[PDB]
């Protein structure tokens, strides 16, 4: 059964994508915008014909409309995830872009992009070349992103870090100890059935970014706003990934005993203030069982009393105790 | 003059914040404002004067109106509630905004830590950074004014920044000395 609603909306955009080949910088991202909400939202089918009108746009000379392109991609992968193929190109030639302000709102839409492009990717049971194509283009954006981290604009290198969190947190297990979180996708949600990639070697990929963001984390001449970012995101891996919580205990542990000289008074205090709630996030966590006593030295040295510390500590039953400082007993031999 | 989404936040959302609202807003600045209490308070040192975040500001001015027109003409209060009744409706509360900025100014150490935890306390979507500076501002008529003054000098260097994530360092810090001020500085995430 068919109706109306889809030519009146066709005839809408057609004069919409007509308008922009003649409209300026400032028209052009108005008509974008309005392309986006019907073509992705309104009449979702007009998708696929309508993908390389929006795509071209991504040469054009002005920088609000090559990120009003990226806001676009970004919504693709969201709800018309199986065009991911057909988009995922665009997005590691913008990593290219020469615009400081084109680069940082590239590498912000690749978070979603490259949670909801791996989900999507690994839930196909006899997956195409095309597939294998937006894998590798996946693949070569992570290695462009996290290049990043020695980008020259401070800016970048804080998205960057941002970027490389969710990555860890894909490709690492959840357990028991993982804070409960909604949208939560781990390797023990990666099928035996995928082709594609291996679950073993994502996670030889997570521990070698977890590795670079605890080593740029510990250096002498770091940004006060990247150490910030740093710290905040090794404190979400944490919480994710408590498997991780001993390694980012130690970096924090490292950090306070040793902060930049780079460091103005204020950054001190800025970065310290911020520590001290990272710290206080990860005491709360089950998996930060062992290192209670570490965590508690360091809020003392940062300025919380006994009794707020101790209120942060969950309880435990002595049975799941037993199961913990056995457990952590049998990996120490 | 510049594409800068700036936020100013306080406990009230009564005076620091609409007095920087206020003077961002004649400089051109896309700007809003917050409290970050549970309620609005307004001003014996025991009996303060308590509105739920949402009630308009003209409802606040009838209420103190009826109860003693007088007294809140005195202390400059009804004054106060007309100037943000110009601005905007209501006072509104940051923990419940979905509003993203690009800077985001507290008044005070404490607003500070409220608007971090609550930030923190969200999961972030769209991966997007945000500056958080605070600029203490002692919570009376006079210093709210001044206080106003400098948190609109501070923007406004901020605004002429052509690449502000990459010169922001160097600008608080030479502000901080020529201003002899404390400014803390963090990041957080939408």
């Amino acid at each position: 059964m068919t109706d109306e609603k889809t030519a009146t909306a066709r005839a809408k955009v057609v004069d919409w994508c007509n308008e922009l080949v003649i409209a300026s910088p400032s028209t052009k991202c108005e008509l974008l915008a309005k392309v986006q909400e019907t073509v992705l939202g309104s009449c979702a089918e007009l998708a696929e014909e309508f993908l390389e009108s929006v795509l071209s746009l991504a040469h054009d000379s002005n920088m609000e409309v090559r990120k009003q392109v990226v806001a676009f991609v970004e919504q693709v992968c969201k709800v018309k995830v199986e065009l991911l193929p057909h988009v995922i190109n665009v997005v590691s030639m913008l990593l290219r872009d020469n615009s400081a302000q084109v680069i940082k709102r590239v590498i912000q839409a690749c978070g979603s992009i490259y949670k909801n492009g791996l989900q999507y990717l690994c839930s196909l049971m006899e997956p195409g070349d095309s597939a294998e194509q937006a894998w590798n283009i996946l693949s070569l954006i992570k290695a462009q992103i996290l290049d990043m981290i020695d980008n020259e604009n401070d800016g970048i290198r804080t998205n960057a870090i941002k970027f490389l969190e969710g990555v860890v947190v894909l490709q690492s297990f959840a357990d028991e100890d993982s804070l409960k979180r909604d949208g939560d996708f781990s390797l023990a949600d990666v099928p035996d059935h995928c082709t594609l990639f291996r679950r073993e070697k994502l996670q030889e990929e997570g521990n070698n970014i977890l590795d670079i963001l605890l080593q740029f984390h510990g250096t002498t001449h770091i940004s006060s706003v990247n150490l910030i970012a740093c710290t905040s995101s090794l404190c979400t891996i944490a919480k994710m990934r408590p498997i991780f919580m001993g390694a980012v205990v130690e970096a924090f542990k490292q950090l306070n005993a040793n902060l930049p000289p780079t460091l103005t008074d204020s950054q001190v205090s800025s970065v310290r203030k911020s520590l001290k709630m990272q710290l206080q996030t990860l005491l709360k966590n089950r998996g930060a069982f062992e290192f209670a006593s570490t965590i508690r030295g360091m809020l003392v040295d940062l300025g919380s009393s006994t009794n707020e510390i101790q209120k942060l500590i969950p309880k435990m039953d002595k049975q799941e105790m037993a199961r913990r400082q056995k457990r952590i007993l049998e990996n120490a031999a | 003059p510049s594409k800068l989404a700036v936020a100013v936040v306080d406990s009230s959302n009564m005076n620091r914040s609409m007095e920087a609202h206020n003077f961002l807003a004649k400089k051109g600045f896309n700007v809003r404002s917050y409290g970050t209490g549970e309620r609005v308070k307004l001003p014996a040192f025991d009996k303060p004067n308590v509105y739920e975040f949402g009630t308009k500001y003209e409802d606040i001015y009838r209420d103190l109106e009826s109860k003693d027109k007088e007294f809140y003409t005195q202390n400059g209060l009804l004054h106060m509630l007309d100037r943000n009744r110009r601005i905007k409706k209501c006072p509104e509360r940051f923990q419940d905004t979905k509003e993203q900025f690009d800077i985001i100014v507290t008044v005070e150490e404490r607003v500070y830590d409220l608007v971090v935890m609550h930030m923190e306390s969200m999961e972030s979507v769209d991966n997007r950074p945000v500056h958080v500076l605070n600029v203490d501002v002692v919570n009376n008529a006079e210093d709210a004014l001044m206080g106003a003054f400098v948190i609109t000098d501070m923007i406004n260097m901020m605004a002429k920044s052509t690449d502000l994530d990459n010169d922001i360092d160097e600008l608080i810090q030479e502000f901080e000395e020529r201003r002899k001020r404390v400014i803390l500085h963090s990041v957080l995430f939408y």
